[PDB]
RNA sequence: ACCUCGAUGUCGGCUCGUCGCAUCCUGGGGCUGGAGCAGGUCCCAAGGGUUGGGCUGUUCGCCCAUUAAAGCGGCACGCGAGCUGGGUUUAGAACGUCGUGAGACAGUUCGGUCUCUAUCCGCCGCGCGCGUCAGAAGCUUGAGGAAACCUGUCCCUAGU
RNA sequence: GAUAACCGCUGAAAGCAUCUAAGCGGGAAACCUCUUCCAAGACCAGGCUUCUCACCCUCUAGGAGGGAUAAGGCCCCCCG
């Protein structure tokens, strides 16, 4: 009703670009297209802010409003500031390098573990053991940052793999 | 005594029709009726009184539900485990003709009649086809009130 | 993408490596082809180069092969074969009326070798399909080297399509894979493959670049 | 119902029609003409499209 | 992953969802996972 | 007690299969009641493979030596117009028990005829004829099918 | 390439919101390509070449019925 049809503060320098209900947002940080679903429309709201509104009430318009609002959001919020993943690495022996446009793990494996950055991925390590991933779409930040995670099978014993910023694992001791 | 179809007075229509966002089995319906006859007072179920019936953009047909990938089409080669099924995607997605041509061919008649029937039915998985030479009429699914 | 070349098998022997280790090497005589025709995606809808191999006379050749050689601008050859190629820059690197020799391969070049097995004939199960004989004793009444059960009971009620029954061998077509080429003898337009190939001494056989350990 | 069909009228409602405006005119006959006379076919379709109520689903 | 035809909370953590036309339970204690079938 | 008693052949073994998954490898979740590790219990996802012997009528089993494993079942407890005939169930005989006896015995034993040239479907292979819009000819070209798909140690990684 | 279990999205129809909701994106031997073989009787029968690009006769001079054939192929013959 209020929280889906929140009106999305558009920054200065931000040009949507509508044709229909396809947007293509271009900002500071690369451009991001979006396919709308179903409900809404869009036609800025004067102000700046593109509006978010549903046609009619059910459950489905009222889930895909949600969520439209929701996705258009972040698609603003990742062309004007983009998005950041901070993630450690635990395990004596653990660690990461960057090898250029590349990610290298070594993860007690008998091999290094390369990792590709995707189109609008940079990788970025702080430490041999703190890294992190940048990108203007956090759906795909978040994902190769969960594959970073996934690397390695949780170790509830040690807690050696990699991890987020910050991160409570599930730990697990006991007896000898 | 009733109207009988002698020699060649069977006259012969080329429709075509845009499959693009059309049912499945609506589709499939209307083409069997036109490939049928069915929409002619002439219509005789003993003779292919028919039309021919071009489809287009088969490729852009619409199922509803989940039959894109719950819905099977099953084939036996006759060999034992020899039965292949292929989802009703992966089989658009591979022959695209050949979801809205197996529709039409079950919804047509199982017999010499309906063999011979088949042959009018020309789908292709495109906006367009060889047969404009046959100058074919845009038939649209529209459905008779009550 | 992928070479290939006509050939004869001309027969089998042995050589011996740098190591002294014995090699059993098929002599196949890769003998020249003649690109005769290019098959492109434009006109034939695949891309594949049209090799003839062997030589034939005139007279023996017919009207009809006699003028597709003749379009394709070279003289007749016995066979006429296709190798099939992946991409469009494949037939590129081809051209009609080239001349294809053994040393396409190179030593050590792992190859597939297709020839047409030997014939042979009306083959009963036991050598047909390996069926374990029937006892040569022990009561066994005149199936020593029969088929045995052949379906069920009722129940299919029929036999299966694909039952292993005894019916003509051989004759078949049969690509050998992987087989390394000990040597390319320039000199005589041979290729000595490391083992066996299909067929008869002096069939037709169509070595083709290995597809697997290319 | 193909002549009905290609007159913009179900065979039901037409039969429902002719019923309504008193034609009597079996089957056999009405497929007559609608082979050999489909101007009378459309005449008579007219007559059972005229004789049929206002709304032929209302509770009547 | 325990899979039984019926999944119910086994702490206060538990949480019952219904995900992919499938009730399943959710707990920060894997130990407590389910998953009806 | 519904087909079959103007006959639908039994157990086992052989031969040849084919199918199901109710999993003996390949992927996971939990336990980490391994705090951990080598390992293992449990529950979710058929392509292949799933040995040879001895004692067993042996349908069962047990044993020996292996194995990655030595799966469970359906198919007339698949398969005798494909085989064997050890078991079982004729006619001979002995013993045991019952019976006056003839004889009887889900009692112990020895011996004890396995017929048929395939018409139809089915299957395995070969042709002949027509098609395939002129009469031929090489090269094909994949709609659709079939085949295959198994898995061990040892070494390095790492005595991590 | 597509698929159980493991996830990502800003975070809602729903409030510090929340694995996820409806929508949309990524990770086995099984499945589809891939390998081998058959395959246009694939009744929906490809790019080339060969003759010709009608030789003659008869009822009709419509539609046919026969010869000769160009092209090529059987059958014979020597054979594997
Ligand atoms: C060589 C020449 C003979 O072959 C045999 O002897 C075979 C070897 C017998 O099996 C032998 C061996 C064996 C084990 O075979 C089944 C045995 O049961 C029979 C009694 O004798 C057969 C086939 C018997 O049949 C079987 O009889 C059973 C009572 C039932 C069975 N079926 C209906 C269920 C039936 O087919 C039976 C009675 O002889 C059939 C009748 C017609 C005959 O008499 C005919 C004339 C036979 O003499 C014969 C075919 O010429």
């Amino acid at each position: 009703s209020r929280i889906g049809k929140q009106p999305v503060p558009v920054p200065s320098g931000v040009d949507v670009t509508i044709n229909g209900q396809n947007l293509s947002v271009k900002g500071p940080k690369g451009t991001l297209t979006l396919d709308v679903a179903e409900p809404i429309s869009v036609s800025r709201a004067e102000d700046g802010a593109i509006v978010v509104t549903r046609p009619d009430d059910e459950r489905r318009s009222r889930s895909l409003h949600g969520l439209s609002r929701t996705l258009i959001a972040n698609l603003v919020t990742g062309v004007t500031e983009g998005y950041t993943q901070k993630m450690e690495i635990f395990g004596v022996g653990y660690r990461v390098q960057l090898k250029g446009q590349n990610l290298e793990f070594a993860l007690g494996y008998s091999h290094p573990v390369l990792i590709e950055a995707p189109e609008g991925i940079t990788f970025a390590v702080e430490s041999p053991t703190k890294f992190s991933v940048s990108g203007i779409d956090k759906q795909k930040v978040g994902q190769i940052s969960a594959v970073i995670r996934r690397l390695r099978r949780p170790d509830p014993y040690k807690g050696k793999g990699v991890r987020y910023e910050g991160e409570q694992i599930r730990r697990k001791v006991g007896k000898t | 005594p009733t109207y009988t179809p002698k020699a060649g007075d069977t006259t012969r229509s080329w429709y075509v029709i845009d499959a693009s966002d059309v049912v499945l089995g609506r589709l499939a319906s209307a083409a069997a009726t036109l490939l049928r006859g069915k929409h002619k007072p002439t219509f005789t179920p003993n003779v292919d009184g028919g039309d021919f019936v071009i489809v287009i953009n088969a490729d852009k047909i619409a199922v509803s539900g989940d039959k894109l990938t719950k819905k099977f089409a099953y084939r036996h080669s006759g060999y034992p485990g020899g039965l292949r099924k292929r989802t009703i995607g992966e089989l658009l997605e591979k022959h695209p003709t050949r979801v809205v041509e197996n529709a039409i061919i079950g919804m047509l008649p199982h017999n010499k009649l309906g063999r011979q029937i088949q042959k009018k039915l020309k789908v292709y998985a495109g906006p367009d086809h060889p047969h404009a030479a046959q100058q074919p009429i845009p038939f649209e699914i529209k459905q008779v009130a009550q | 993408a992928r070479k290939g070349i006509l050939g004869t098998k001309l027969g089998m022997t042995q050589v011996f490596d740098e190591n002294n280790k014995v090699v059993p090497v098929t002599v196949v005589k890769a003998g020249p082809n003649v690109v005769t025709r290019i098959r492109t995606t434009e006109r034939d809808g695949y891309s594949a180069v049209q090799l003839a191999y062997g030589e034939i006379s005139p007279r023996k050749v017919i009207k009809p092969v006699a003028g597709q050689f003749a379009a394709a601008g070279v003289n007749p050859r016995r066979h006429v074969a296709e190798l099939r190629l992946d991409d469009e820059a494949a037939v590129a690197e081809y051209e009609v009326g080239q001349e294809l020799t053994a040393e396409i391969f190179s030593d050590g070049a792992y190859v597939d070798v297709t020839g047409t097995s030997k014939g042979k004939g009306f083959a009963g199960t036991m050598k047909r399909h390996g069926f374990r004989g029937q006892g040569a004793a022990h009561g066994a009444q005149a199936v020593h080297r029969r088929p045995g059960s052949i379906g069920g009971c009722a129940t299919p009620g029929r036999v299966f399509k694909g039952t292993r029954m005894s019916g003509r061998m051989g004759n078949d077509r049969v690509t050998t894979q992987n087989l390394k080429v000990h040597k390319v003898d320039a000199e005589n337009g041979v290729l000595l493959i490391k083992g066996a190939i299909p067929g008869r001494n002096g069939g037709l056989v169509v070595v083709r670049s290995a597809i697997k350990r290319g | 119902n193909a002549a009905a069909r290609a007159n913009d009228i179900t065979y039901n409602r037409l039969i429902q029609g002719l019923k309504a405006a008193g034609v009597e005119v079996d089957r056999k006959n009405l497929a007559e003409l609608a082979v050999s006379d489909p101007a009378a076919f459309t005449a008579l379709v007219d007559v059972a499209r005229a004789a049929l109520p206002e709304d032929v689903n209302a509770p009547s | 992953m325990k899979v039984n035809p019926s999944v119910k909370p086994i702490c206060d953590k538990c949480r019952v969802i219904r995900r992919h036309g499938r009730v399943m339970v959710i707990c920060s204690d894997p130990r407590h996972k389910q998953r009806q079938g």
